[PDB]
Parts: structure tokens; C-alpha cells; sequence
DNA sequence: CCGCAAGGACCGCATACTACAA
RNA sequence: AUUGAAAGUUGUAGUAUGCGGUCCUUGCGGCU
């Protein structure tokens, strides 16, 4: 089985990428084929297993029980609990269900894989700013047929100029919308934003993150492949950050770089592909798929997580749907 | 609403005299005497600018003023030229740092000139004067003047004397073709 | 909004070039333009767009039609600068780089003064931010041809 | 859900002074503009921006010993008793300013030197718009904001909410012509208010957003509103962040001929005094430890007596009295 | 961060100011500074800077600064930079940079930016009292509910560093200002129905007298008691407005004596007798000489150099306008 | 999507001199005593105020400043090219005061319809500041087309 | 009582414009 | 029974320091 994560950012996000070719000091990750924004399936798992690893050594994970870790690890490895639980407090190896979930920590990695497979959190809608409703949830056909791919496998025509969107973003009368600083004109369609709406409330639910879903139809903008391209690659934030040196109070020597950063209220989904937990001797209650599963739907829907960079500047914070 | 109207202080009342005005009245007369002194060289050595303006007096203070405003970097060639007005001597570039250009604040500073309390006391200092009847400061009324120095060049006593020769041949404020604003 | 630059610079350049064209051996006009393209963002930055082309319009009538305007007919060189960069920048916002190009201008054809007259906030503002881009490539040009 | 972090402090913050904080030169009509959000186009002030002055503040503080921790917080005694034997060699260093002290660099993080070492324990939100002045024709100006600001409020209250575990910590809809607005902003009969260049019709929410209000900054605003708070529609609001700012030109003047000089002719844009904004400062355990600040609530306490009431200043142009705001730090 | 010191300086005009924003399409063609969403007038902390910093520079030229003795900054240079002083004082005879103590407390001149930061910040010059016209008193001194609910503020600021409700048609004032048994005040255009107080010009003229004393620029602080005036905002707006000094100027053609085609032009000017005041924060220096290497010794070289000096402030300074009296209450 | 007054303001002021220009084409001085007018107008309100302005026009008609209806002034029916610049100066301010652009525009007037000057004489300080600074808005882009359109 | 009814200069310059560990 | 298993490009970092919307300019001419 799997679970779709949706991911919902509310403050900007910087998942780095050194490997990126950009003009900017510190890019975000990207798709090397499409040039979208990304969150590295790599990343995504380091966040999840930290937020999980520090729940259950809280005794905060439920599975309709508390999860007593060290309770369960003596009775699955018996003879050798002591001294796997004394790695665990030396930060050598980490929590049963943890390891279960995520794989051994490095130092035990041979002894059996992890029984999730995280992948890349792609982009589904980016924020536009629009003259009219503040702002569009701006998508494109190419994203709109790879979302309907992964989640068909798991279980539209638009000019440079065109738009298919909703109704508040619309000039009255004049049938344009304009993002940013650009004019495209409304191309006349009855079913596509709201056949995608549908595909958003089968994979999330009736609230939208915090909002009805049917208020995101009115906002959403379906631009071109090229169009959204564009405004992915050049409407992200670009921001300089500076240090001071206080002993003068002007900027330091070496002190000045440009960071890039992708916006608050960005749709984004990752499919977490979990196999058969392939620990040895398991306890009950996490011994199959669909047990695994469960435990990842509680423990992370409606969550929130930090992702990426800058966490103490206020950057990377999602709201989690699972 | 009065069709006439009178420069009088928003908070006192009295009637007195812009800076503007005083440096403007000086300026015009430093034109004027530089004219009738040293126009057939001005406007000989100045053919070109002469050009552009038009050729008798009225010609000259024109052009002496569109040196002194628009084209004052080509003064170099009359800069040493003096005028006396009337025991001192004042030269071109006194009077091109006196009053400043574009490219320079002027080294004198105009203040407002405003009438002694005394006289607020003692006199009036309004009267109605008919063309329509418009208000008038009458004769006899005493103002303070005063010029500063804002430069090393200490230009002030020049700009004074200048100053003082204007309010007494030109006179300040309007109707002066009929011996209004006159000062002694 | 990369695309929409490049057919900003396409007709910045055209007008520049026509500029320095028609007055060669004029460069009185050729730097009055200049000048006024400098000015030209900061008059809409103080008074807003639709003063800044009535303010165009008292440098240059029966009806208000960038069309009609015709620079290479005035007298002195800031009337021809003035009403060269009027017709430049009235003929963006109304038509682009033509109907045969990417950008066609946010006005349909109509003088972007009446336009504003008629329209609404939301269009006004666009055409404000579009002045100020096209005249902010115009300076480009200005500065390293004229 | 938010279980990276066990409390949360709201910053508000009330401009006094104009505010600029910038986001660099660019070629365009305003030379220097104001940070903002791109794609909603609301003034902003990053978090990066919001913790350098943070910071600063604090560590003049600590190494002034006027930091109060639960008595006066002696940096360099509380280094011995932590880092004990290696301590002499540390104090040395902040001295020298390459590192900074014990408590700033638990609450901020470690100075770049010892960037490595370990994480800050507090995380500095991005400072949000929620009232925006704006010129009124009745009422000289009113306290503007709108649907989309209050929600955004709300959800940071979930935040809240989720990270205090608390869920009892946790409707406006206006045409763009319409507001709903104090008594002293609306015309001599006519139930119309004037804000800037637009004609609003009065509706018949404001005396609960001031009690939200009293929530956070106390029974007092900033000391210290309900008359001249106008909402207005989430694009009509948008273009007064936008449009409304201060845009000033600004010279330098060559100081011997009194004219100005090349290269001294710039514009630049400032966020206007009456500003309220507020900044979302969530606090995790620490990740260096003395008793009085070995956990989060200690941290929090630390925070909110350090800075409540407190005036700072944020982005540049500090010597020609730009930048500063009062800070009120509640729960 | 540094600001130990605090000290605040009192601009009271003595002529028309004229701190200008730029030229308008409209009748006003040079309008005064304002702020945006009061329409308030003010003077901008960088526009007073510049005057501040620009006389400070040419009385550290002249060696007319005291820091009680004289300064010279050219000896205390060569005691700060050494052998490169003889560098830096070619630097300032060439105007590239400026005497050593301007740069101390104003910051270094352009070629020296990045090498330090300025020592104080010169706030925004806010406005205290309004002269309006009056039908009784001549004219009186007007704030408003606003402006004390600011001065309180930046109150708080300063005691930090060194570590009224009325209707339209209602003013608190002075005796002076009231009708003769009328219980009315006329200001400009406006008739107010005086309100019953005890404490709000009192506690407002006790503000003054703690910073400027018993001397008022010019005359005892009882005798402008008896002249304020509390208006509400809205009326203290209109006052601002269109109360200001609206000048018509003109430009001569010396060809016939007449006005020059476009040479007719309207300048705005606070008028005389307009209180405002700013915010002067001083810290520790930052680039230096022991006489003035901290912040109670800038304090005490600030004040000095400007207490009862007279400064211009803005535009047209050679047609004399924008000359100040300050004051500067510590 | 609204509409900001300066776009009414723009509207109303291009109507008004379009107007004057098309019933007086071959009047140069009706059109030039026009634009000598609305140039003159913002001045003599800041300095005497907007009420002694209305009341100054119509002391040039003649007419009783305290017993008028901007409505019942027609510009058309006088003789001087004087008289009837200053009615139309007069009934155009008076109108944009009382209704604005219209009824349905983005700004339909202060005075909601009452005559101006009486509106003046009649309320308080703060509703005549209010009319005031409208009235110097209105007064600026009568000049900006006038200074166009209008010719001497 | 009549007439007028802004214009050009400056036009972001300079500095900082990654550092370092893990 | 797959060169496989396991691993958050993250931590620290104020777009800031210096900078007067200033300089040149008679509310006048006598006309409509």
C-alpha cells in the first residue's frame, strides 16, 4: 500500500540544492528534467524520520495504544534488547518502530532495509500573485497529467496566452486575468478546475488544509507548460541576507549572498510507497503493510513540519495532509 | 477675492518685504548698471547669446541676465569687468558668487525685511490708496534690512551697498514706473 | 513575465533608434528625449499615470489621440522630444509590438488617457507598472545610444 | 502536531518611525524598496532580518549583565559553571567577539565560528502586516486590514494552539466598495468613509478583533483604537500596502558648492509609522546547560521579559530615525 | 543598541521653512514634507541631518568646535591615524572625506562608508505646536490629541535610551484665546466651544519647561500658556493644511520688467512661530580621540554646538527662509 | 472591480471643457476666459477659501450669493464671453461637489445634491475642509484639459 | 479691473558583493 | 531474492554603512 502526503506551505521554504546551476548563492531543489521546484525524496524522509524518532522516545506514538518502545524492543530481540537500547541512548542506532518504519540508522544498515519508500514531493499548485483575489493557485497541464499518472498507478490544450481559471480571479467583463505583471486571456471551460478540485478532495479530504476546498476552485489559475515554467523559475523569492559586523556596524567582510526561497502557500505531494516491514521477529501490531501504514496516516495527518533550511529564521514550515 | 491684495504677516499683520524681493531687486540693478556702463562690449564679446535673446538697452539687460542665469560658465570673458555703485567697486564675478548660479549656492544671504515695533506703536503702517482701492504702507515708514555672508568671500558688504542703491533708483514691490517703493 | 521583458526591450530599442535616426546631427533632441525619459517614471511616481500623459498633452487639440500626434512637425526641440516619447509610450500600452507579436498592449488600441477615464482601478494600475517598465527600457537604450 | 516546538511567543510590533527594511538596490523608479511578499505583495520584514536585531539586543544585554533569568545573569560565572575547565578560553573568544555569550548563543545559535556545533533553540517568524495606516478624509487615517489578514492570524493561532497543545487557544466577506469601519472614519451622513483615493460604503467583527487584540498586547494597545479601524476587501487592502507607502526622494548635497551631487539623487520607499505587524516566535528545547535555561519555558520567560514594552530598531537608515518600533511579547 | 543618551532638539522657526519633497502638477508646485497618512507636516530625519552635519562640519573647519576647550581635529587626527594622517587630511582638503569629529558623529564621508557607522540617529522633526491664526490672542500655539499621544511616545523611547478626548467643535485652551465672556475660541476658520480642563495644558507646559526651560525662544514660558490650544485631529488637520504659508513667486524678464513665460510659481512654507522637535539618540563611536571615545561626551559636544544656535533648515536659504532657533534639552 | 476618484475626476473635467469647447468652437474667448479661470480658481481658495470662491463667481453674475441653485445657473443665456466662463467655472465645481461623476459612479458628490455654497454656509468646519480639498482635486484636472483644449 | 498659469540639474553613487565547518 | 541496506545541504549570519529635494528665480506688468 502507500500514503500521499500533500504538504501545504505557509511559511517560505529552502530545501537546498548545491548541485542546482543557478545565479544564486543558494538555490532550492529542482526537477533536472522539468526545472520545477522539488523536495528531494532524501530530504522529505530525514524530516519525517526526525518528527517520528522524536515522538516515539516521547512515548507519543499511538498504534489505539501507547507505543512503549524499549517494552517492545525486549520483546522482539530478547537476549540482545540491552545492548541495542544502550545504542539508541548512545545515538548509535535509533528507536524500534523507528528503524522499522525508516531503516536502521547507519551503523546497523545491513541488517534489514526500511519499509517506506519516500518520493519527491513534486509541485501541484504555485502562488501567483493575481490583480485580482490577492493571488492564484497557478498549475499547468503537464502537472495536471503527472499528478493524474501517479495517483491512476498507484491505485488539456493551453496557448502561451491562455488561461483556464476561476471566477475570482477574473476581470469583470473583460475576461482576462492577470498574474503578476503579465495579461493572459480566459480561455472558456466547464469541467477541468473542477475535475482537479475532485482529484485534491479524493486525495485530502473536504478541508483544504485549513479552508474549504470549493473556496481553492474560485482561485485556481491553469496556465501554459511554458507560462508556469517561467513563473517557477523566476517568481520564486530571491532574497540578499547580509552580516553585520557589530564592531562597526557595517556589513562584515565576505557578508553578503543571495538566497532563493519557494512561497508560502505552495501545493505540494509526495507518495510514500511502503513495502512489508522487513525486520526479523516483529511485534504484532506493526508486522505487515497496512500496519505500517496506519501508523504514518495518524502520526503525520494534520501534523506540521519544518522543511528544508532556515528553520530558526522562520522558513520551511508545512501543514500535513496524509 | 479683493482684487488687490498687500504682502502682510500671517501672525503680526505688519506688511514687509521677501528676500526674494531684495535679492531680486538687487540683482535686476546689478543688471541695469552693467548695462548702461558696459553694454556695447557685453553685447559684442556675447554675439551669440545675443542672437538667441533678440538692440538698445532693453536688449543688453536681457542678455546680461541670461548670462548671469543660463549661460554663466562663458562669464570668464567679462568677469574682471567692475562696476561702482557707487564709492565701491564691485566686479562680474562679485556679483556671479553674490547671487550664485545653478551650479553653486549664492555666498550672501536675503532675509525678509520687516518695520521697527516702534512704529507699530506710533504710526500707522497701512493706508488705502486708489488706482479701485488697493492697501499701501505709507511714507515714513522705517524697515531693517540686513545681508549675510555664507562663504569665506565675505560678500555681505557688497551685496549691502548693492542692495541700498536698489531701493533707492529702483525701489521694491509693484507700480515702481510710478514712484512706488521707493526708499531713503 | 520573462517574455513580456524582451518584447519591452524589442520596442525600446525601435524607438531609440528612430530617435537617433530621424536627428543625427541633432543632438539637442536626441539628449531632450533623453532627459525626459529620466524624468518621466518620477512625474508618475508624484502625480500618477494619468497626469503624466495630460502633462505629455499640454507639451504637444480637438480629441485625445495618441495617433494623431505628429513629433517631426514641432518647432523646438523639447515640443519634438516631448511628443516623441508621448507617442511612445501611448503607443505600448495601447498597442505593443503590433498584433502580430506576443505583446499587443493592455488598452486594445484605445489612447490610454481616456482609458483610464473609463476603466478600473485594477486597469489603471497595470498600465502604471507597465508605463514604468517600458520607460525604465527606453532609459536603457537612451543612455547608451543618445 | 507541532511537536518540534513546546512554546510559542507572538512579537507584536508598532511602528513609531517610519520603517525600512530592504531588500536592495533595483533599476526602477523606486531605487530602494521595501521587503514584501512577492506573490501577495504585502509589506514584510524576513525572520533573518527580525533575529539580527533580536540578537544584537540580546547580546549587549548578556554581556552588560542586564539580562534578568528567573536575579541578573552573570555570562562569564554561568560559563565557568558550564563549560568549566575550557571555559577561561571561551570567554576569551567572545571578547574578541568570535563568539558571542552563553545565553545568546542558546537562545540564537553559536557565532559563525562555531556554526557547527549546534543549532539555535528559538525560531524568528517573518513580521506579517496586520494594520496598515492609511489617510482618511474623516478621522485623519484609519488602522486598515482585511479578511485575509485576520485569517492568516487565525491560523497562526492554530500554530500557537498546536505547539502549546492547547484547543482552547484555537466569518468576514466584503465587496471591494465596501468596509466595515469605526464611527470616527464615516461621513457626516452619508455611510461613506474616503480612505485614500477610494469611496467605501459602511457595512453593518471589529469589536472582537479588539479583544483578540487585548489578548495578546494586554488591556492596553502599545499604550495606548476601535474608532478609526476600517476592513476592506483583501485586493483593496493590498493595494494600500502597495501604494500607500512612503516614497521619498532623498539628495546629497556637495558640501562646498550647496548643489547636488552625481551620483546623489535616489528614491526610497518606507513603511509608515502606525504600523502593526507580528512576528511568530516558537521556542524548542535547547540543543547545547545551566538550571535556569536547561528547558523551553525558562527560554520563553527569558524572552518575553527581555523584550516586552521594549523599543527596537529594524532595517536601515537607523541615523536618519528610521526603524523604530515597540515591541510587545505575549502568550 | 548603544544608545545610552538621549537628547532632544527643539526647532522653533524664526522665518517661513520651506523642507521640500519635490515638484507637483498642481497649484502647490513646491509642497512641504509631509506624512503620508496624517498629512501631517514634518521635516524628515535625513533633511535635518544634513544641516546638522553640514554645520557641525564647517565649525570643526574653523576650529570653533568645544569639546570646555577648543577642538583641533587636524592634531587629534594625526594622534587616531598616525602616518596615514597626512593621507586623510589631503582626503578632506579635497573634500573626498571630512574632519575627524564630524565623521565620528555623523559617520565617514562617502569613501570612508563601510569603515563605520554614524554615532547618533537624528529622528524625524515631528510637530509640537501649530501657529494658528486667532480672532482673540493674535495667534495661538495648537496641537492635538495625535501629536501628545506621540510626544508620550517618543517619551518612553527617550527614558528608555537614558535607562485628552475632543470633538470637532471642542478646543482646550488658554484664556487669551477666548471670547469675552462667550466661552468660544475662533481659530482661522473655525468656531470651537471651549471645554472645561485642569490638566492637559499644564502637564503640556511642564513637558516644555524640562526641556527648554523658563526661556521659550525668546520670551517666558507663561506667556504662551496662556496662548495653546488642544484641537481634535481632524481640525489640527485642516490647520496643517491650509494654514501653511502659500508663497507666489515670480521670475523677472529684465527685457521689459515683466514676468518670464513660466515664471509663476507657488512654494508652501511652515510659518513662522512653528514648534517641532526631534529625537537626537547618541551611542558609543564606533570608528579615536579620549575626549569624545564615548557617548556623554557626543551629548555634551551636541548640545553645546547647537543650544540656542540658529539653523537653516531646507530650501531657499539666500532668499532667507528656513531659519530655526534650537534648543537642545537634555 | 472599482474605480478610484482621480479616474472621476479625470472623466468629469475631460467632459466639462469637451463641453465648453463644443458649444463655443468659434468662441476663442469664452474658452480662453475659461482656462484663465480654473487656473485662477485653486488660488484664490487657498487664500480666502472655497465658500468666498463660489461667491465670488457669482458676484461676476450678479446673482444673490445667498439665494442661488447651482442647478438654475445656464451658462448659455449671458452675453460677455466673461460672465459665461464663470458660469460654467461655477456650475461645473458646484456640480462635482453636489453629484460628483453621477449617481452610479465611483464618487457621486459631498453635498449629496444640495447647492454647494449653501451646503457651506450650513455645516460645519470639517465638512467645508473635506469639500475644500475635493474641490482643489477637481479644480487641478479641469486645468490639465483646459490647458489642452481650450484655445485663446 | 486685465494678463500669466515652470524648467533643468541630479537621474543611485561608493563600500560590503560569502566564510567555514561538518 | 536488485552494488544492495542506512544518511534532512544543514548549522551560524540585520541589505546594511555614508548621503539636506537642494541650487538658480523681485507677484509683477498694464491690459482685457
Amino acid at each position: 500500500k502507500a500514503v500521499v502526503f500533500g504538504l501545504y506551505s505557509i511559511t517560505p521554504v529552502h530545501a537546498g540544492s548545491g548541485a542546482e546551476l543557478s545565479v544564486i548563492d543558494l538555490p532550492i531543489q529542482r526537477e533536472r528534467h522539468t526545472g520545477f521546484p522539488v523536495i528531494w525524496g532524501q530530504s522529505l524522509k530525514g524530516v519525517l524520520r526526525s518528527r517520528f524518532r522524536q515522538l516515539e522516545l516521547d512515548e507519543k506514538i499511538e498504534v489505539s495504544q501507547k507505543w512503549k518502545w524499549k517494552e517492545k524492543t525486549k520483546e522482539v530481540l530478547k537476549e540482545k534488547a540491552d545492548e541495542f537500547i544502550k545504542k539508541v541512548e548512545e545515538r548509535k542506532r535509533d528507536p524500534l518502530l523507528t528503524e522499522i518504519v525508516f531503516g536502521p540508522a547507519t551503523d546497523g544498515a545491513s541488517e534489514h532495509a526500511g519499509a517506506v519508500s519516500v518520493g519527491d514531493a513534486k509541485i501541484l499548485l504555485f502562488p501567483v500573485r493575481s490583480a485580482k483575489g490577492v493571488f492564484a493557485f497557478v498549475t499547468s497541464p503537464i502537472v495536471i497529467q503527472r499528478l493524474k499518472e501517479d495517483f491512476e498507478l498507484v491505485s488539456v490544450e493551453l496557448s502561451n496566452n491562455e488561461t483556464i481559471a476561476g471566477n475570482a480571479l477574473i476581470l469583470n467583463g473583460e475576461n482576462k486575468v492577470i498574474l503578476e505583471d503579465i495579461v493572459l486571456k480566459v480561455k472558456s471551460d466547464s469541467n477541468v478546475i473542477e475535475n482537479l478540485v475532485e482529484v485534491l478532495k479524493t486525495l485530502f479530504g473536504d478541508n483544504f488544509f485549513g479552508k474549504p476546498i470549493e473556496s481553492i476552485k474560485e482561485r485556481i489559475a491553469i496556465v501554459s507548460d511554458d507560462v508556469f515554467k517561467s513563473f517557477t523559475r523566476f517568481s520564486t523569492e530571491i532574497v540578499a541576507r547580509v552580516r553585520i559586523d557589530a564592531e562597526k556596524g557595517t556589513v562584515a567582510r565576505g557578508g553578503l549572498w543571495y538566497e532563493e526561497f519557494l512561497p508560502s502557500d505552495t501545493l505540494m505531494y509526495s507518495l510514500i510507497a511502503v513495502g512489508s516491514p522487513k525486520k526479523e521477529n516483529l511485534p504484532k501490531e506493526v508486522d505487515n503493510t497496512q500496519k505500517i501504514v496506519n501508523v504514518l496516516k495518524v502520526t503525520f495527518n494534520n501534523a506540521f513540519l519544518q522543511i528544508g533550511g532556515d528553520e530558526t529564521v522562520g522558513k520551511g514550515f508545512v501543514k500535513v495532509r496524509a | 477675492v479683493y482684487e488687490t491684495s498687500i504682502r502682510l504677516h500671517r501672525n503680526y499683520g505688519v506688511p514687509y518685504i521677501p528676500g526674494s524681493a531684495l535679492k531680486g531687486v538687487a540683482k535686476h540693478y546689478a543688471f541695469s548698471i552693467l548695462a548702461r556702463e558696459n553694454g556695447d562690449e557685453i553685447l559684442r564679446i556675447y554675439e551669440s547669446v545675443k542672437e538667441d535673446l533678440k538692440e538698445d538697452y532693453y536688449l543688453t539687460a536681457a542678455v546680461i541676465q541670461e548670462l548671469f542665469e543660463k549661460k554663466f560658465d562663458e562669464l570668464g570673458a567679462i568677469r574682471n569687468t567692475r562696476v561702482e555703485i557707487g564709492d565701491t567697486v564691485i566686479s562680474v564675478g562679485d556679483i556671479v558668487k553674490i547671487f550664485g548660479t545653478q551650479k553653486e549656492e549664492g555666498s550672501v544671504i536675503f532675509f525678509d525685511a520687516f518695520p521697527t515695533p516702534e512704529q507699530l506703536k506710533d504710526k500707522p503702517n497701512l493706508e488705502l490708496d486708489i488706482m479701485i482701492f488697493f492697501l499701501t504702507v505709507p511714507a515714513g515708514v522705517e524697515f531693517t534690512f540686513a545681508v549675510a555672508s555664507r562663504d569665506l568671500d565675505d560678500l555681505a558688504e557688497k551685496a549691502e551697498k548693492l542692495l541700498k542703491e536698489a531701493l533707492k533708483k529702483f525701489g521694491v514691490g509693484a507700480k515702481t514706473s510710478l514712484g512706488y517703493g521707493r526708499f531713503d | 513575465i520573462r517574455e513580456i521583458e524582451q518584447e519591452r526591450a524589442s520596442f525600446a530599442f525601435k524607438v531609440v533608434s528612430d530617435i537617433k535616426d530621424k536627428y543625427s546631427q541633432n543632438k539637442k533632441v536626441q539628449g531632450k528625449y533623453s532627459s525626459y525619459a529620466e524624468k518621466a517614471p518620477t512625474i508618475i511616481l508624484n502625480n500618477g499615470l494619468g497626469a503624466t500623459l495630460a502633462f505629455f498633452l499640454s507639451k504637444l487639440i480637438d480629441d485625445v489621440d495618441y495617433k494623431s500626434i505628429n513629433p517631426e512637425s514641432f518647432g523646438n526641440a523639447e515640443n519634438i522630444a516631448y511628443a516623441f516619447l508621448y507617442k511612445h509610450l501611448s503607443t505600448w500600452l495601447a498597442e505593443g509590438n503590433g498584433k502580430d507579436s506576443a505583446f499587443s498592449g493592455l488598452t486594445n488600441g484605445e489612447d490610454p488617457l481616456k482609458y483610464i477615464m473609463e476603466k478600473t482601478a485594477i486597469d489603471v494600475a497595470i498600465s502604471t507598472e507597465e508605463a514604468l517598465s517600458i520607460l525604465n527600457w527606453i532609459k536603457k537604450f537612451a543612455k547608451a545610444m543618445l
